[PDB]
């Protein structure tokens, strides 16, 4: 049956195959169909603007001259190490370990995993409302319309991780797989995007960071009832170092206006000093006007 | 690891099977759910397992049209749809749910459907 | 594709060994898979790949076969195990089980 | 060494390496296990480590079959590691050192030297005295169950080094193996999982950092014995116990990262602190001053030490 | 055979050589380029370039169409024009009919800048990119640019710290090194940085430090906790000038101090418009 | 996506017509904007495209010299020019952003120009 | 190469089947769109690379073509919708449409 | 005249072995290199070399690719590649090279496979270090005089070592 | 290496052309550049690589040529460019100058 | 970007003249600068250049000996030392700084020298 | 650098042989130290070398046993050591430091020995 | 290696040249490096490498040579060193150093 004449019939020294060509030539463009797997959360850089994530990408084509009409088996799959003349698509990510399928008509799978950490442009506005969204972009390089096109799968080719968890965040399941196609110099390229949602619960940098700038909002009290409220606006000095530990220095304001309040009032009862219940129920009249917009 | 089905269910020939399949103690997007169909008479048959997390599958060649899937993440079970409902409904159908093969260990107590 | 055993009976004697054979529609692989059912309730297995076997189990059991001549032996024959097993081969994508040699 | 062996491998029997051996058999099992080297750099912040592995795994090859000479222990020559078949490992959490022991019938035991630089996903349970799981998978990515399994081996799969020392942990002897699958849309892949019954001790921050946030919990002892008649004297170094925490929280949160529940060893930090924040209150307003906070935290801290040290 | 009219060019036919340069014996030929960015932050650009030259040995008349790509595995035979950036496999190939070649390079090289330090809240950050030769003198190539659009920006990058300002200085660098002649392009990026952080992060909380001065044995370790997170990575001189108002509390000046002030308000304003 | 073209407009023969093609909803430094002429009588024909943000451009072999265009990122427009206006001036102006392919599917209204 | 329709002006009844014509010298791909212009208004796209339809393409409209000629057939034509079609070459760098069916 | 006779005296055969010294069992071959700072660097070696001379090509300073170099004879120094050739084979040949108070950070420049006797090293007679045009430093720059003598390191092996001599500013 | 200028003294008058002669034998490059020189003043670029333009030059000096003799081509003559003028040899390492030709 | 140089200057047969071409505008340890022999009723030819930063010469070798340089930063000069004056010196010295090429695009005055 | 040499000795035949050469100005365990049996009347011939920081030897075929040698790093000395002394060590011993190749450059004073 | 030479002394005066060269037989090519030693004094050279001499007293030296005839120029005499010569090599395992002649 000869095992070892089945490689050489298709590929190798015989049959004329070359990996430096298109498959079939002067014709349509080989659509491929793409899919991907997430594998391990991490590491959400708000400075540098990273989101470090090894992800397996799975695409299904079709192939005219890799068929065969000698073995019974249809889905068979091959080592890696037999890629070096095998067509591939040029992929990589502008927002910036394999398998060989040879079916009976011609479909090929190919998988493997991309190691990178992958840039997030992100808003943030205001966390409860701004949902942090990390775009990944899978459009190619070498080829035209006429001769290759990117895709999703129609039937959920996303998904995410099943025993995944992930700090400080949440993550949702329905997405967005829009197109997002290029036009350069060269010609007009096929760009695919997917848009993983982050939003959080009822505030971790709540208990991080708010609580122990409320723990001083009932410090700063004290007062109404000199060496209390200059410590107090110290300690909220103190506050404002921690909130730039790893923090970008973005030119519009955060969610920085909830330090900013506190800051604001804490001085304000010690100038009021050097003029009780008024001024610490102005700010109760504020906090619950504070978070109402925030269920947007 | 448990697979719980739902009771008995009679239905009216040309009608749709709507059948679950409970798995309790994982998620149910973890492993391969494979459903089957044990009929008497004759020897058995296969139909094609699902990923509950994506939906992708491997039908049958007979079974094409015949043996449609449907998957929930909520609800945590794996759903079955059925057409045509001719004489070969009497049958006693199973979710298996196949770890570390595609041979079958982990099975279902079974659900009575007859037509 | 189909998986086709010898026969449609056997015979059955308490304290001895059998030996069945299950084929297929080609020279498939070693993928021998039996699966362990009774009248009455739902299936499970006892023999994957001819030699493994599931935890939980009578250890009666003794897997062999290969290739074109598939053989399952049981050492000794108990009475409360009086049930029809199921061939199976599972290499290629037609998952098709056995037909039924009842004992 | 090399006269007979690439004669008898390529030209004359052709052995194809891009392609596994035993057409048409059975998924060729191996008996794969590690050796360490040293462990070491386990971060808390970016909750990563690595760890040094020697490799080794089996397999039984028919095309290793000799005739001509007696001897066993045959480890090669470090040119041909890419002339052989190799099984497509991946690492989930990602002179040649390639010593292979081959048999008669087969029996290859091919060495790889990996230092792997795993991830530890840390759920906090009671983190001071915690059993934390850091996973170790063996992966495989190429072939599914039909070509290709992986199992550890009978006796003593898992084992360190001769009495190397461990920085601020130890690990239990017992451990688990259980034999997971990953399911993927091309077929179902190789899973070996190494559950680590890894613990670890408050050694580091005995000294660094949360043991010194009992240095202002045994100063919480003091700012409030002394009687409400000392300006500053009381709360005048009774605004240097919310100070000194400044400079220790960021001490959780400079070599702490966040993380989604709130944290065990942070809860004892607040809770101080909220009694002296109504204690302020009753100056505008003794003997509850003498006595009452050292027999109203003791209550606390021998109930809490007793639930959380599972 | 349209598989062997591929290898005409490269392999057993018409004897191409690629450690030769074609066009030889003859006059330096212009490879014209232009370049392409699309994110830019952190100093990391990532920059896609593109070329055009042109050679008698690798024109054809069996195809009509001048658009023909290759993959890119074609650029082991080809003449590559020797770049590399003087402060530091996704290659599109394309072969027009009468021998213009649209070859590209992605750049993942990490740029360096030697700016203006000084305002660094209001300065015009010029960054240099130097796509200057390496292999050749004088005699085989020349850098020169598409004469409009040299200089291309993706729609949706608009990051902060900054804004990427329209008007880009466009020049030579001409190189003179032992070897002989080097040819030196550059594009000065006025990179303008913006207002909003430095004011409510940096000023405004240090001017609030004045404003509890309008004490002395903490105001002073209040500016010294300011420089705690300004010195572990235009605002030396706000450091300056409230290190003597913290002092000149601390040695008509209740009025005088926002006097004193008001001489340093559009003191600012005046020198650090520009 | 939606295109608004200028309306109805007329010039003296040898003189030069300019049309701004108005892009609502999108970038304008993006997407390509390649222009057709539809004259009645003969066949439709081709112009030429442009990229709005850098100014590359690929002419009909015939038709140089009589087409050149302009970009204006601050009026989200593209500019047909045009020089020496003959008798053939009989035809429909479009706007074709080909977003996907080289081939039109988003156009604009129509534009009247006549010499 | 241009891309000319065999027949300026076929009509047939309500429903019926219809082969449209688009005459090339030789085979270069499957590259061809299709486009329909009513009287008064723009000209819209119906089928792209000659296989897919378009988003809000009504059903019925079907294209093919293969070899150095073209066809194609359209089953159910409505009685309101019969107007000039054009074909469509965007393989090379003449960018021709077609002279209008 | 074609440019086919390149692989001549290369290629096939005129014994030209990549590896061997040049004048093979003779004297030695003396680098006067100069390097060229921007620590990112530019070094250039250039040695005389009568095997690659020539008598049937007119020009005397012409210009090769820095892919001509997988069959041509490198120095061993140990610790982007060009390469011409003069009329007697005078190879100029330079490598693009990275190397991460008044003090000196020290270079060490020797040789691989045979000592000092058949591979000497030298610096240049003039201008053997070159600096930058309009490069500011943060307040860190070097000032004009570098000292120029050998180190000579043993194991004999050659030394090619510079004393950067530096400033510091506030 | 051969390199003359063959013509010195050739005639002239507002508004004409004129075909020179930097003449050579064998191949040197496509890379000459006229300097034009006023008797007492420097000789100033007027084009470089025989066929691109200096700025701060009209469109009436327009160099051509090609292989070994090449040729500076103006369209239409002034009252302020009859002087003399030299070619330069560029692929040499004696980079020597033309003999001369005064309008 | 331009360049000046001295006045004139006379000397006798045998001696030794130092001339400089200053560089205003830009620094001199940058651009190449070539040195030409202005003399009326005989051919040009080559003479040599240096650069100020290195002070690597590359000479004719039918001029060896005569010509040699000199360099200096801190007056922005490059000077040009000559020996054994003959009887052929009635010429003008120029100082040609080419830098996009080694055709000469910077030119300075001359200086007016004879013997 | 500086070579300073011990003195003299007279000792009998068949005992040892104990001098040292002081380096001042740098380290002994840096560089090669030979010594050379300077004998009158007959020719000259290597007689071996060590590092006195490695221990590396390298001998001749005809002096082994000879000829030993003893290091040491806190006395920047090299010390020769000989055994069976015969009626030919009327020689002046020389620690020859040759530092930049096989030749030798840097001497001492002369240590005269006598038997 | 064997290097000697036959003859011994050469009578001269002072301005005069000297010049005695010498014969080996295998290639020590530009491995010669001619020393000096004098009474009362160390073993000096007069060359290294062939070609040059060591910076402090530069003064004296001319020498060349190819495969086995070396010859080292003593043109300009003084009155100096009057002793006998040699020739040598340095390069094999054979290393003397002779002596030297004015
Ligand atoms: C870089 O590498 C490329 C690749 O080899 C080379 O550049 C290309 O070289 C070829 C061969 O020479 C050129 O093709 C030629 O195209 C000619 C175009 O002819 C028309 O233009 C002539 C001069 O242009 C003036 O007139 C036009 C229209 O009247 C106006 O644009 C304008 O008035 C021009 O004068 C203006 O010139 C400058 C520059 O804009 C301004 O500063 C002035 O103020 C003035 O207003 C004209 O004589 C002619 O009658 C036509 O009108 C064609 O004749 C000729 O036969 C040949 O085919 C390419 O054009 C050239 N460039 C490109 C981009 O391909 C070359 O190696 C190197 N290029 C350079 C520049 O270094
Ligand atoms: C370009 O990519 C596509 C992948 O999308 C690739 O495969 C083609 O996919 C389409 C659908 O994705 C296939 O179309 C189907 O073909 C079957 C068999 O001919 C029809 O019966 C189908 O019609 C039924 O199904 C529809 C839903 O899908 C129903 O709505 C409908 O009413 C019918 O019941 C459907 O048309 C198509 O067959 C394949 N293959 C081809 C050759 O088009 C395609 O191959 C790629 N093209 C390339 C690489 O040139």
């Amino acid at each position: 049956m000869s095992p070892s004449d089945f490689l050489d019939k298709l590929m190798g020294r015989t049959s004329g195959y070359d990996a430096r060509i298109r498959p079939n030539f002067k014709g349509p463009p080989v659509n491929v169909s793409c899919n991907i797997f997430i594998n391990s959360f991490g590491s959400i850089a708000e400075t540098t603007m990273d989101y470090r994530v090894n992800i397996f990408l799975r695409q299904q084509w079709n192939d005219p001259r890799l068929a065969y009409n000698e073995y019974p088996d249809d889905s068979l799959d091959l080592d890696p190490s037999m890629l070096d003349s095998i067509w591939k698509p040029d992929l990589f990510f502008a927002n910036e370990n394999k398998l060989l399928r040879i079916s009976r008509n011609g479909n090929v799978l190919y998988s493997i995993r991309i190691t990178l950490t992958l840039a997030c442009p992100m808003d943030l506005k205001n966390f409860p409302m701004d949902v942090q969204t990390c775009i990944m972009q899978l459009e190619s390089f070498g080829y035209t319309m006429n001769d290759l096109i990117f895709e999703w799968q129609e039937q959920g080719a996303v998904q995410v991780a099943d025993g995944l968890t992930l700090p400080q965040f949440i993550l949702k399941e329905e997405k967005d797989l829009r197109y997002c196609t290029k036009h350069y110099n060269t010609g007009k390229f096929t760009c695919i995007e997917a848009r993983f949602h982050l939003e959080r619960q009822m505030g971790y940098y709540l208990i991080q960071m708010y609580i122990p700038s409320l723990l001083i909002v009932i410090l700063s009290w004290i007062s109404f009832w000199v060496g209390l409220g200059i410590t107090t606006v110290l300690t909220m000095t103190t506050q404002s170092s921690g909130s730039r530990a790893s923090l970008p220095k973005v030119s519009y304001v955060k969610a920085d206006i909830w330090m900013a309040v506190c800051l604001l009032f804490v001085f304000s009862a010690l100038l009021e000093y050097a003029a009780r219940i008024g001024f610490p129920m102005a700010f109760l009249i504020f906090n619950m006007f504070y978070w109402i917009i925030y269920k947007i | 690891v448990q697979l719980q089905q739902s009771g008995a269910e009679l239905m009216k020939p040309g009608a749709a099977v709507k059948i679950s399949c409970k798995a309790t103690g994982h998620t149910i997007s973890r492993y391969w759910i494979d459903w089957l169909k044990q009929r008497p008479g004759h020897g058995l048959e296969w139909i094609g397992e699902i990923l509950p997390g994506s939906g992708s599958t491997n039908y049958n060649e007979k079974f094409k049209g015949k043996a449609t899937f449907t998957a929930e993440k909520s609800s945590n079970t794996a759903y079955m749809q059925l057409s045509s409902l001719t004489s070969e409904d009497s049958a006693v159908y199973y979710c298996a749910m196949g770890v570390r093969g595609n041979y079958f260990d982990y099975w279902g107590q079974g659900t009575t459907l007859t037509v | 594709i189909v998986m086709t055993q010898s026969h449609k009976f056997m015979s059955t004697s308490v304290g001895d060994r059998v030996s069945i054979t299950c084929k297929a529609s080609q020279d498939v692989s070693t993928a021998v898979a039996w699966y362990q059912q009774k009248p009455g309730q739902s299936p499970k297995l006892l023999i994957y790949w001819a030699s493994t076997r599931h935890t939980g189990v009578p250890g009666r059991f003794t897997g062999s076969g290969s290739g074109t001549d598939y053989t399952l032996t049981i050492s000794s024959v108990q009475a409360e195990d009086l049930s029809l097993y199921y061939c199976q081969q599972h290499y290629s994508t037609p998952r098709t089980f056995g037909g039924g040699t009842k004992l």
